[PDB]
Formats: structure tokens, sequence, C-alpha cells
């Protein structure tokens, strides 16, 4: 209903980021 | 009224950007919020750096295209140049920028439309 | 670097950093703008007033008034700022707050946290809910935020104490079996100064904990 923290504050965890083969 | 707010918005934005980096000339585009990450090679894992802020695709007085993140968590901002568009990759929900000196930065843009638009601008800008 | 920067240049920065380029989803209401004002205040107090000592320490209400009279987007609310700010903290004191009452393996001691300023009293690790996150995810987010301990594998969503202090709904999940050797440390920039255990018998049947002492003791005697 009411919130104190926006969505962009909940940035995805570091594990979510992709790992392409060249990394 | 919508265009008036955009005029005052870009005016204050540009004045603040010039306040931190006087070499900046204009603002090409803006993303509402971007979380920055760094991929640790040798550790083979992504590190979440606390650089969260507004994203400013800018151009300096020497025609160099770069981007500035006004970090909301600390005064340490992030100003990085894009010397060639083949260093930015649209992979999954993130952009992967390989800086000139073999640094891998991962930008997560809160707005997916901002991700696609920023990515397409960089791919067309050079 | 604000090492020497006028208060106007500071307010210009804080405008472009927290207010003027927000996502449109929360730039529609007035209270939602004031929550970013509170974020810009913590930045000004902790960071900007640390590179330029000449800048004054301002209360949240005073700082908001200066920034509302400064940023052109906010000029509409500058005259009715006292009433709009009254609506802001009237809004904030109604957000649901979730936390966890972490009991030890003997169920005779609990984990309490103390606020940053030395005057602030003790209380359970709790915090306000964010947009669209669940009550349990909120309790996990804020207990990890204020004590650095992850209770996701330990929280029981069916075992909680629901309270409505004033207009603020507070829910604290009872998590027993927390070992006394477990390490605690806050992961915020302020807000939490101390984290210690307290004997439940040593609590007053200062603290904002009293309301939960009646249900908690009945819950422990059951087990
Ligand atoms: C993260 N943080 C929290 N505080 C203080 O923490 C108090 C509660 O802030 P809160 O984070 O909204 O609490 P909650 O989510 O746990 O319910 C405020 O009164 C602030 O003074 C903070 N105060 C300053 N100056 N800077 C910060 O970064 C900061
Ligand atoms: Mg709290
Ligand atoms: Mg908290
Ligand atoms: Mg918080």
């Amino acid at each position: 209903i009411l919130y104190a923290g926006p969505t962009f504050t909940h940035s995805p965890a570091a594990s979510n980021l992709p790992i392409p083969t060249f990394l | 009224a919508m265009e008036d707010e955009n005029i005052l918005r870009n005016a204050v934005n540009l004045q603040v950007l010039k306040f931190h980096y006087p070499e900046i000339e204009s603002i090409i585009d803006i993303a509402s919020h971007v979380a920055v990450y760094q991929f640790d090679v040798g550790s083979q894992k992504w590190l979440k750096t606390s650089i969260e802020g507004t994203f400013f695709l800018v151009k300096d007085q020497r025609a160099r295209v770069g981007y500035v993140i006004l970090n909301r968590n600390s005064p340490e901002n992030l100003y990085l140049f894009i010397n060639h568009p083949s260093n930015v990759h649209l992979v999954d929900r993130y952009l992967i920028h390989r800086t000139e000196n073999q640094h891998v930065v991962g930008l997560w843009m809160f707005d997916p439309n901002d991700m696609s638009r920023i990515f397409n601008i960089v791919k067309e800008s050079l | 670097s604000f090492t020497n920067a006028t208060f106007s240049q500071v307010l210009d920065d804080l405008s472009a950093r927290f207010i003027l380029n927000l996502p449109a989803e929360e730039q529609s209401s007035v209270e939602r703008l004031c929550f970013q004002i509170e974020q810009a205040h913590w930045f000004y107090e902790d960071f900007i007033r640390a590179q330029n000592d000449q800048l004054p320490s301002l209360g949240l209400r005073v700082f908001s008034a200066k920034l509302f009279a400064h940023c052109p987007l906010l000029w509409k609310w500058s005259k009715v700022h006292e009433e709009a700010f009254d609506d802001f903290l009237r809004y904030k004191t109604r957000i649901p707050v979730r936390g966890a009452i972490m009991l030890d393996m003997s169920m005779q001691q609990c984990v309490l946290v103390k606020g940053w300023k030395a005057s602030s009293g003790w209380g359970f690790p709790k915090g306000k809910i964010d947009k669209d996150e669940s009550d349990v995810d909120c309790a996990i987010r804020e207990v990890y935020e204020e004590t650095g301990f992850d209770c996701s594998s330990r929280i029981n969503p069916n075992e909680f104490i629901d309270m409505t202090i004033r207009g603020q709904n507070v829910r604290l999940y009872i998590i027993p079996g927390i070992s006394l050797d477990t390490r605690f440390e806050s992961r915020t920039r302020k807000e939490i100064s101390k984290i210690e255990w307290h004997n439940l018998m040593d609590l007053p049947t200062f603290y904002m904990v009293i309301p939960f002492l009646a249900p908690l003791k009945k819950w422990i005697k059951k087990r």
C-alpha cells in the first residue's frame, strides 16, 4: 500500500549479471 | 509545461555536470537510475560496486562521448569515456562496457527503455 | 568534490542527483518527492557537510524547505511547504514496518539495536517496507540491513507478532535458535550504533520494546 523504498533501490544482485564466454 | 520542465531539468543537470567536470559540453541522453558493477577477472565473479545514480550520456568539449553517474551513495562519481562503440555490449538485461585499459563495468539501468535507447545511441554515434 | 562549494551549488547538485531525474513512477506524488528529499538530506549531512565544514547542519524539515524554495520543479510546493512536509511524515508514519525478534537457543535473551544518536533508545531490528516487496522479504531485508545477519533460512512466516502502534503497523517475526556466537554488524550509513543481546527478564514489564513483551512472553512459555 505505502512504501519507503523505491524499486530502483533494489538493484539486482551481483550474481544476476551475465558471464559471456569472453569474460 | 512538459517541455518547460525538460528545459529547467537539462539546465540544472548541465550546470551540475559542468560543476564536477567543466570539460563536459552537452548531454546526449539520460537514464533515470543505473547501478554499476565490476567483473573481477581472476576471481571470475561480478562485484557490485555501490555506484548507484543518475546516468548522463554526455559529450565533452573535445568531442569525446562518455557517461557520468552521479553516485547517490557517496560523492565518488563515475565518469567513463566510450572510445569505440564495440566496447559496449547489450547482454541479457545489462550493458557490458570494456574500458580501454581492460576494465569491465556492468551497468544495470532501472528503465529497460533507457537501456535500449542508450545502447542504440552508442551503436549509432560512431 | 564539494571541498569548497556554496550552499546554492550544493542545492543545485542535490537537485540533479536526487529530485530532478527520478523515474516518473514516484515523481507524481508530493510525499514520494519528499522521500528523495530525505535521501538528499542524508547525502548533504554525511557527505557534503564533510568536505565543506562551513555548511550548516540542517534538520530534515529545514533542509527540505531550502531545497523546495530552490529547485524550480518544486516551486509550486514552496509556499505550502510546511503543510506538504506535514503530509510527508504523516505519510511516512503509516508505512508498514517489518522486523524479527531473534531469540537465542535458550529463549532467554533477544537481539536489540540502538540508534545512531546516543539519545536514541533500543528496539528490535525493524524497518519500513519497500515497494511491492512482501512482509517476509521486508523483514529479511531490514534485519540483514540493521544486524548484518541473514535470517531467510530461519524466519518462520507463520510465527510473528502483529502490532499497530499508533498508525504504524509493525510485524516482528519470532526467530528462536539464534546462536550467541553469531556475528552482528549494521550495513547502513547511520541508523544503527550498537547491537547486543538483552535478557528478557531485565526488560521493563529507554525502550520502545514494551508493547511486544506481553505477547512474546506468552509465546515463549508455550515452547
Ligand atoms: C540509511 N540511513 C538511515 N539514517 C537514519 O536512520 C533513521 C531511520 O531510517 P530508515 O532507513 O528509514 O529506517 P528503517 O527503514 O529501518 O525503518 C533516520 O531517522 C535517519 O536519521 C541515516 N541518517 C543519515 N544521516 N544517513 C544515512 O545514510 C542514514
Ligand atoms: Mg529501523
Ligand atoms: Mg533500517
Ligand atoms: Mg532503510
